[PDB]
């Protein structure tokens, strides 16, 4: 997919790109219709990940955790 | 643009489902295309620590 | 003991304050720490060349993703942009792929147009007019 | 190293360059020693070059004292509150003048590692990429293998 | 020279025809005049600009900071007209250059805000079995600029 | 043994074929070589290392003018596979004292006393 | 795109001579030009040295060929003056 | 599947083969070499004309070398330095 | 306020309602919501773009983890675009 209008100036010195937002038409839209082992396995199958994500980590890793991290943007 | 910060973050990083038809194809070309799409290298967002994968259904 | 050392505590703590986030008697005991704070400062002093290399393959991965999403490959995109004389680098092109995709869409289209214009001149090599984006700017 | 150190993002203070440049320093607190060869240099600086410095920037008030708490020093206090204490034990007048100009030029934010060398807060103007920028829409919005 | 239809009768990629330069210059002049009219009417949003300062190229929007690893020898809070802008853009157009843009065309400006020194950066060499171990504390000078205004002129 | 290699001159006695392919003129020859070390004098014998040090080419990718006289040609012959050799073309005159400042060495090879960046 | 740039006659690297290094990266907003970068002063000094060496070697060549021609004419003149008398 | 002693040294070595890269690299270097032969092919002077055209310059450079080697001598000793060392015990009145 | 958003500077509730009454002031028909694009419609990580349309053309489209959140956030996007206080707006003239 690529749909733009490219051009040069007369001098051949700068390029001009022209490229507006194509919108989604009305027709292209649908309308709105209106135990620990089992525990970790059903989490894994609910979130499409594996069980080592859900097994805990000790006090030592949780203490190396940062709790007040910097925030940007 | 002009979405709120958390809805924009969600839509940027969400998980997308790809159907790939295996009739007559070679398993290695199938594997190449699905391997890229599973690591999330088909996203300009990609990084290894961002868990930016996507789902692939090979039928 | 006419004059012996009284400031050894502070020398010890000069190593141990960099060792404090280690794991084990590396973070406590001084022999173990010295050996492993040296290795950490060496690991830093090589990780600077590493960090430059790693960034630039991340940029190649991101530009490759976006240009394959627009029908190019990364070799085609960089090669034909340098032929059309836009001297953008990978860092800016990667940020343009993520943050500014309409501008990247135009860049991929221009790379395709330059590829096919330059290769039209290649197919008709010999006496032909110079290509439209194959016009170059040469400095006297 | 960089992991044994707190890090921060790149910051303004109060969007300091937007409307006007607000000199981000309030105070220098000098302390020089009267009978001291350690503070000979700071003595020479107060003798020679502090008048033109105070004249050069009127935003900062410069107090000097004699006989500090322990050692001759400068304590700059910046606008965002952070108080920097630099030591001019046994320095020449030249080094003292460069150190003072650095303090008066710097903003009060730390010298810890800065994560990113650029801080746009509105990065995207054509909208940040998401998986549905350029996947083309369909007729009645059907997904693949739809019966209808 | 006719070849019947086989696999390798043709290259797989679609032959795209290059239209003649007559209608292509028509198209180029038309698009350029449209963009220039949008600028004259002031129909853009905010602007970004890829700008080649110290040695690295920065994607620079309006009103935002940039950290540079050298001392520019300018007193703080000082206004600067960054030339070498080499791409500019809004939502509905971009005007990139070969390689730079026009100094009469795009205006990028920035104030020097601060000149600090960086964090203490360690340099450390060690060779095993050879008693080699050398430390060094490098700490570079840095400035921070604020990009104020990327204003654009309609001289296409 | 491995020994300092001597070259027959029949290698260098050129061809009109060559005078086509490279832009040379077998009469009215050029004045100055511009030499550039593209290769490294490591894993090369001590005489080649030292002849590079003589020529001034300790730094790679660094153009260096030399006289085109047979002595300099002989030293260039023994390091001829570590260096890239070009003529120094002079489209205008050789630079005067007024214009020692504005000089340029183009990629083509020529040196111009008018260095411009105003696009045409 | 290095060998393309060499075919065109630009240098292999855009970081060499070119408007993306030989133009002053900033100027004051009122219009006063900025003091030159030490990178560009160093390259202009390097080009001073290069032009100086080209001039020096060219004069050395011309003077050398001139002196050889002068010696040749002087020897022929001496031989004529000794065929005289 | 092994290699006997060490991989690259000795009687039996692991085979190594030439690829498109290695051939193409060798050939671009050989084409640079052919152009080197051509540009050394055409001298300007020969030995009889070059003999003596840099006598002035070579002897000038050697007088510079000789003079800078012979002018090696200890620096001067002043008074103001020694008295500036007395300026260490300076106190304000 | 440079850097922030309209609706974290002006805290509103029922943004679809605000859109509805403000369009009644504009004398344009009340908008329709449509489900423009989606993924993962039957797991706990869905994506929905719900678009707000009016008479065959749209005024907004927005994301959400469910249809209701997506619709109401697209209403926020529509309100931003109607008041002109978007992300692209011409930055302040200092």
């Amino acid at each position: 997919n690529c749909n733009v209008e490219l051009a040069l100036t007369s001098d051949g010195r700068t390029i001009v790109c022209y490229h507006p937002s194509v919108d989604i038409p009305y027709e292209h839209t649908k309308p709105i219709p209106r135990e620990e082992g089992p525990m970790i396995e059903q989490l894994s199958k609910m979130f499409f990940t594996t069980k080592h994500r859900w097994y805990p980590h000790g006090r030592y890793h949780r203490c190396r955790k940062n709790l007040n991290p910097p925030k940007d943007r | 643009s002009s979405f709120s910060r958390a809805p924009q973050q969600w839509a940027t990083f969400a998980r997308i489902w790809y159907l790939l038809d295996g009739k007559m194809q070679p398993p290695g070309k199938l594997a190449a295309m699905a391997s890229i799409r599973l690591q999330g290298l088909h996203k300009p967002v990609y990084h290894a620590l961002s868990d930016c994968g996507d789902h692939v259904v090979i039928m | 003991l006419r004059n012996r050392v009284t400031d050894r505590y502070f020398r010890i703590q000069e190593v141990l304050k960099h060792a404090r986030h280690f794991r084990g008697r590396k973070n406590r005991c001084y022999r173990l720490a010295v050996r492993t704070v040296i290795r950490a400062f060496v690991k830093c002093t090589k990780a600077r060349y590493l960090k430059k290399k790693n960034m630039r393959t991340l940029w190649i991965n991101r530009i490759t993703a976006a240009s394959q999403e627009h029908g190019l490959k990364y070799p085609a995109l960089i090669g034909n942009l340098v032929k059309c004389q836009v001297e953008l680098n990978r860092k800016v092109l990667a940020d343009l792929a993520i943050y500014e995709p309409k501008t990247f869409k135009s860049l991929a289209a221009l790379a395709s147009r330059r590829r096919h214009e330059g290769f039209a001149a290649a197919l008709g090599d010999g006496k032909e007019p110079e290509g439209i984006f194959s016009r170059v700017v040469q400095y006297h | 190293t960089a992991r044994g150190t707190p890090s921060r993002f790149l910051a303004s203070v109060l969007h300091n360059g937007l409307g006007r440049y607000v000199q981000q320093l309030q105070r220098l607190s000098f302390s020089v020693s009267r009978d001291g060869a350690s503070s000979r240099g700071a003595r020479e600086f107060v003798e020679r070059e502090v008048i033109d410095f105070a004249r050069r920037n009127p935003g900062v008030v410069i107090y000097v004292n004699s006989r500090p708490c322990c050692v001759p020093r400068v304590v700059a206090e910046y606008l965002n509150g952070a108080v920097r204490e630099e030591s001019i034990h046994c320095k020449s007048v030249e080094e003292i003048s460069t150190l003072v100009q650095k303090l008066a030029d710097q903003s009060g934010l730390d010298v810890i590692r800065i994560r990113k060398p650029f801080h746009t807060d509105n990065p995207s103007i054509q909208g940040q990429w998401h998986p549905f920028t350029n996947k083309p829409t369909t007729f009645r919005g059907l997904r693949p293998r739809e019966v209808q | 020279g006719y070849v019947p239809k086989t696999s390798l009768s043709s290259p797989p990629w679609p032959e795209v025809v290059l239209p003649d330069p007559v209608e292509e210059t028509r198209h180029h002049a038309e698009v350029v005049k449209k963009v220039n009219e949008m600028i004259v009417t002031g129909q853009y949003g905010r602007l970004f600009a890829v700008v080649h300062f110290a040695s690295r190229q920065w994607k620079v929007t309006s009103e935002d900071l940039i950290l540079i690893g050298n001392e520019l020898d300018l007193a703080c809070g000082e206004r600067i007209r960054l030339e070498k802008v080499l791409l500019v853009g809004a939502d509905n157009f971009t005007l990139l250059g070969k390689p730079l843009l026009g100094k009469d065309l795009v205006r990028v400006e920035a104030t020097v805000i601060e000149k600090t020194e960086s964090w203490p950066r360690i340099i450390m060499r060690f060779r095993k079995r050879k008693n080699f171990k050398k430390k060094r504390i490098v700490t570079t000078p840095q400035t921070v600029l604020r990009i104020n205004s990327i204003e654009i002129a309609p001289c296409l | 043994k491995f020994t300092r290699s001597r070259i027959p001159e029949k290698v260098f006695q050129a061809s009109p074929e060559d005078h086509e392919k490279y832009g040379g003129d077998p009469q009215n020859p050029h004045k100055l070589h511009i030499v550039t070390r593209i290769k490294s004098t490591r894993r090369r014998p001590y005489w080649e290392k030292d002849i590079i040090k003589m020529l001034g080419l300790e730094k790679a990718h660094t153009p260096q003018v030399h006289k085109n006289i047979p002595s300099v040609n002989a030293k260039l012959k023994v390091v001829k596979h570590l260096i890239r050799i070009k003529p120094l073309k002079l489209p205008q005159g050789l630079p005067a004292e007024e214009n020692m400042s504005n000089t340029c060495l183009k990629s083509t090879g020529e040196l111009v006393v008018q260095w411009h960046l105003k696009p045409v | 795109g290095g060998q393309w740039r060499l075919q065109q006659g630009l240098a292999a690297n855009p970081s060499g001579y070119g408007p993306l290094t030989e133009l002053p990266d900033w100027s004051y907003a009122d219009g006063r030009p900025a003091p030159p970068m030490k990178g560009q002063l160093r390259r202009k000094a390097e080009r001073e040295t290069f032009a100086r060496r080209v001039v020096l070697l060219s004069q050395e060549m011309d003077a050398g060929l001139q002196a050889w021609q002068l010696r040749q004419q002087k020897l022929q003149e001496e031989q004529r003056k000794q065929e005289n008398a | 599947g092994r290699i006997p002693g060490r991989q690259w040294i000795g009687k039996h070595r692991r085979p190594r083969f030439v690829s498109l890269r290695a051939k193409q690299n060798m050939i671009r270097r050989l084409e640079i070499e052919a152009e080197n032969h051509y540009w050394l092919s055409m001298p300007y002077m020969t030995r009889e004309q070059e003999r003596g055209h840099a006598a002035v310059r070579r002897r000038e450079a050697f007088e510079a070398i000789k003079a800078a080697a012979t002018s090696k001598f200890p620096p001067h000793r002043f008074i103001a330095d020694q008295l500036d060392h007395l300026n260490v015990t300076k106190k304000w009145s | 306020m440079t850097g922030k958003e309209l609706f974290e500077m002006w805290k509103i509730i029922n943004p679809m309602g605000l859109l509805v009454e403000e369009l009644k002031k504009r004398n344009v028909s009340a908008p329709e919501s449509r489900l423009t694009r989606q993924s993962g419609g039957t797991t706990a990580l869905p994506l929905y773009f719900v678009g707000l349309y009016c008479d065959k053309k749209l005024i907004a489209e927005g994301p959400g983890e469910t249809v209701l959140v997506a619709e109401e956030e697209a209403a926020r996007v529509a309100l931003r675009k109607l008041y002109g206080f978007t992300e692209n707006r011409r930055p302040w003239n200092y």
